[PDB]
């Protein structure tokens, strides 16, 4: 098993502005037929795998010339001249060298925009669902940017840190945000004994968390 | 054009059997080595078979051998891959992969086929309203299996300001929830309806959501 | 890949 490591595992970048990124080999990708056989792969948010490089350096005829690939024996490097939008996603080294073929651990390329404050909501448990014996209290965050955002939920003023689950968005193609929504989820009977249900959301783009509460009885 | 499509997914038990196909268009198939690559919830890539345009010689990592079979049948341009004694570990997206010869690398994959491994069963959703310029509403789709759902507004019609968040697996159910946002003086004068729909169980929900 | 050059 020949160990494919890459470095940086995540990429922030400017639109127009270059970058590159690293793919170290744990043995030498020469073949003995005198060839290199290392690829380059893309996978955008929700596609298929795309061949960017192959044998080092070679260029998918698919692909614009802003991508290109040098190296050799375990040492490659990919380089993108000018990032454009449409690079956000995966990308893999991979070696065709040694059996089996082996994957390197991906690089997430993300595209850097404006800061963007996220527009929460918060929703009380539907009256559907209390029937069931369960009751989510859900808040979204959507639109926002960068991705690093921590919410935090309050019951009566109190730090509640379970029945917790967070779902977060890819980055948008369309303008580049990040979305992501908090479900807390509570027995009937625990949501009944509280008044004060408040979602708070940390983000670099306010002095103070941003807050949404309800209270259960308006 | 080159197309690769993948079919057969979907969920399995554990130690039991399922065949996977991937049917191949815009070249001539038989002349090319085809293989099977697996990526995970990490979105970690796994080769897992291939198999030679001549002599029908097959290859299988130590993860798989054993239990897969790769095979194909160029009469109907399809790949396979026949899986038995099949584990939680072999819950992955399963793509297929042509080999290009001429080139010296694999080149085009196709767009995958989900396999979910679990004893847990096929469980219909529960579908709340979320109800509080713009007003944002959602629906919370709760206690499902397997993946996927999907979920419109309105039928469709309602496509501008919408989101719907990657499902969570919360005891081996999945919960998601799907946000739309509309002009505050169209809600709730004319009506917003979410429509889930979750194939494996053959149910479809439509949802309206009132005001509180 | 390397078994497709065997």
């Amino acid at each position: 098993y020949v160990v494919m490591t890459q470095t940086p595992l995540t990429l922030s970048v400017t639109i127009g502005q270059p970058a590159s990124i690293s793919c170290k080999s744990s043995q030498s990708l020469l073949d003995s037929d005198g060839k290199t056989y290392l690829n380059w792969l893309l996978q955008r948010p929700g596609q298929s795998p795309k061949r960017l490089i192959y044998l080092v350096s070679k260029l998918d005829s698919g692909v614009p010339d802003r991508f290109t690939g040098s190296g050799s024996g375990t040492d490659f490097t990919l380089k993108i001249s000018r990032i454009e939008a449409e690079d956000l996603g995966l990308y893999y080294c991979w070696q065709g060298t040694h059996f089996p073929r082996t994957f390197g651990g991906g690089t997430k390329l993300e595209i850097k925009r404006a800061d963007a404050a996220p527009t929460v909501s918060i929703f009380p448990p539907s009256s559907e669902q209390l029937t069931s014996g369960g009751a989510s209290v859900v808040c979204f965050l959507n639109n926002f940017y960068p991705k690093d955002i921590n919410v935090k939920w309050k019951i009566d003023g109190s730090e509640r840190q379970n029945g917790v689950l967070n779902s977060w968005t890819d980055q948008d193609s369309k303008d580049s945000t990040y979305s992501m929504s908090s479900t807390l989820t509570l027995t009937k009977d625990e949501y009944e004994r509280h008044n004060s249900y408040t979602c708070e959301a940390t983000h670099k783009t306010s002095t103070s968390p941003i807050v949404k509460s309800f209270n259960r009885n308006e | 054009e080159v197309k690769l499509v993948e079919s057969g997914g979907g969920l399995v038990k554990p130690g039991a059997s399922l065949k996977l196909s991937c049917a191949a268009s815009g070249f001539t198939f038989s002349n090319y080595g085809m293989s099977w690559v697996r990526q995970n919830s990490d979105k970690r890539l796994e080769w897992v078979a291939s198999i030679r345009s001549g002599g029908g010689r097959t290859y299988y990592s130590d993860n798989v051998k054993g239990r897969f079979t790769i095979s194909r049948e160029n009469a109907k341009n399809t790949l396979y891959l026949q899986m038995s004694s099949l584990k939680s570990e072999d819950t992955a997206l399963y793509y297929c992969v042509r080999y290009d010869h001429y080139s010296g690398s694999s080149d085009y994959w196709g767009q995958g086929t989900t396999v979910t491994v679990s004893s847990a069963k096929t469980t219909p959703p529960s579908v709340y309203p979320l109800a509080p310029s713009m007003v944002t509403l959602g629906c919370l789709v709760k206690g499902y299996f397997p993946e996927p759902v999907t979920v419109t507004w309105n039928s469709g019609s309602l496509s501008s300001g919408v989101h719907t968040f990657p499902a969570v697996l919360q005891s081996d159910l999945y919960t998601l929830s799907s946000s739309v946002t509309v002009p505050s003086s169209t809600w709730p004068s004319e009506t917003v309806t979410c429509n889930v729909a979750h194939p494996a169980s053959s149910t479809k929900v439509d949802k309206k959501i009132v005001p509180r | 890949d390397a078994e497709f050059r065997h």
